[PDB]
């Protein structure tokens, strides 16, 4: 018994949030079993498949042209092959055909500006594997279902065991849930973990919304550790996919989110800004103290360390 | 106010063609095909 600690998970929709649940499924828990891994097998063909199509459809609404005129009846046939397959089955055509069109430099340079449209961050990383993924004897690895994106059903919890504490970590994911069950989560949070997609700060802004992901994280954030109704909660910050915001601070300024930035386009430099504007929304200098920390949901590794250091700053607060 | 706040989270955490298993709805050939 000894303690147990209640953790809830906040962040933008596409941040990492689902990801650090499963996550601790895999790292202080038994992961996925071989069983349980054959289980994800549709939904990686399918996340695949909806990627490529995703990137192929952009292509039209971008204007770009097919590095090869001849890939175009392969994309035809991907929609074809693919309102013809179904699940666990991975026809080598429709691989083959998948494969050549992420092969393709057009298919490529649509792929490089995903910054224009919405695009999942599990697209290059089936999309590289095809290979292994189209093979007969193929089981989805532990790495797979980390990646994989399903339809998040209303709240999740998970348990788990960590230095002789209880965790108990809810995630409210997509599911629009009435007043009422978000004080059930508030109420008794040991701490909050909120989550930023850092690769967020170069996005063209949706038709709907009126400013991006990033600002709205940052009025959702702010609202949070300013509410007096969380005094006693612990906020802990997670600049997620700092792994994807290194590689596209290299051809996108930092300028295109914070016009008002006069530092170096590098991912030392532009991380500690993003961090000291989030930091700088808390009106309490002296009462609140956040936690930030700047991680790759997926990197197993890193979350382990994280997570760690974490649980550390929990328990010393006694 | 909570309803605020509430309303907030649910907007900005609001979930699209890209979850779960395949739709036929998702497998409709782009028109400049
Ligand atoms: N490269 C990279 N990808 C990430 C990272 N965090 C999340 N992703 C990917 O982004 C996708 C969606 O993230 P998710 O956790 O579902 O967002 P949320 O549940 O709405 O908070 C997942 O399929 C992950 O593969 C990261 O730190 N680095």
């Amino acid at each position: 018994g000894a303690r147990e600690v209640k953790l809830l998970l906040l962040g933008a929709r596409e941040s990492g949030k689902s990801t650090i649940v499963k996550q601790m499924k895999i790292i202080h828990e038994a992961g996925y079993s071989e069983e349980e891994c054959k289980q994800y097998k549709a939904v990686v063909y399918s996340n695949t498949i909806q990627s490529i199509i995703a990137i192929i459809r952009a292509m039209g609404r971008l204007k770009i042209d097919f590095g090869d005129s001849a890939r175009a009846d392969d994309a035809r046939q991907l929609f074809v092959l693919a309102g013809a397959a179904e699940e666990g089955f991975m026809t080598a055509e429709l691989a083959g055909v998948i494969k050549r069109l992420w092969k393709d430099s057009g298919v490529q340079a649509c792929f490089n500006r995903s910054r224009e449209y919405q695009l999942n961050d599990s697209a290059a990383y089936y999309l590289n594997d095809l290979d292994r993924i189209a093979q007969p004897n193929y089981i989805p690895t532990q790495q797979d279902v980390l990646r994989t994106r399903v339809k998040t059903t209303g709240i999740v919890e998970t348990h788990f065991t960590f230095k002789d504490l209880h965790f108990k970590m809810f995630d409210v994911g997509g599911q629009r849930s009435e007043r009422k069950k978000w004080i059930h989560c508030f109420e008794g949070v040991t701490a909050i973990i909120f989550c930023v997609a850092l690769s967020d700060y170069d996005l063209v802004l949706a038709e709907d919304e009126e400013m991006n992901r990033m600002h709205e994280s940052m009025k959702l954030f702010d609202s949070i550790c300013n509410n007096k109704w969380f005094t006693d909660t612990s906020i802990i910050l997670f600049l997620n996919k700092k792994d994807l915001f290194e590689e596209k601070i290299k051809k996108s300024p930092l300028t295109i989110c914070y016009p008002e930035y006069a530092g170096s386009n590098t991912y030392e430099e532009a991380a500690a800004y993003i961090q000291c504007q989030f930091e700088d929304l808390n009106k309490r200098k002296d009462t609140k103290e956040i936690y930030t920390h700047f991680t790759c949901a997926t990197d197993t590794k890193n979350v382990q360390f994280v997570f760690d250091a974490v649980t550390d700053v929990i328990i010393k607060n006694n | 106010d909570i309803e605020g706040l509430v309303e907030l989270l649910n907007r900005v955490q609001s979930s699209h063609d890209q979850r779960g298993l395949l739709r036929k709805e998702d497998l409709v050939l782009p028109e400049f095909l």
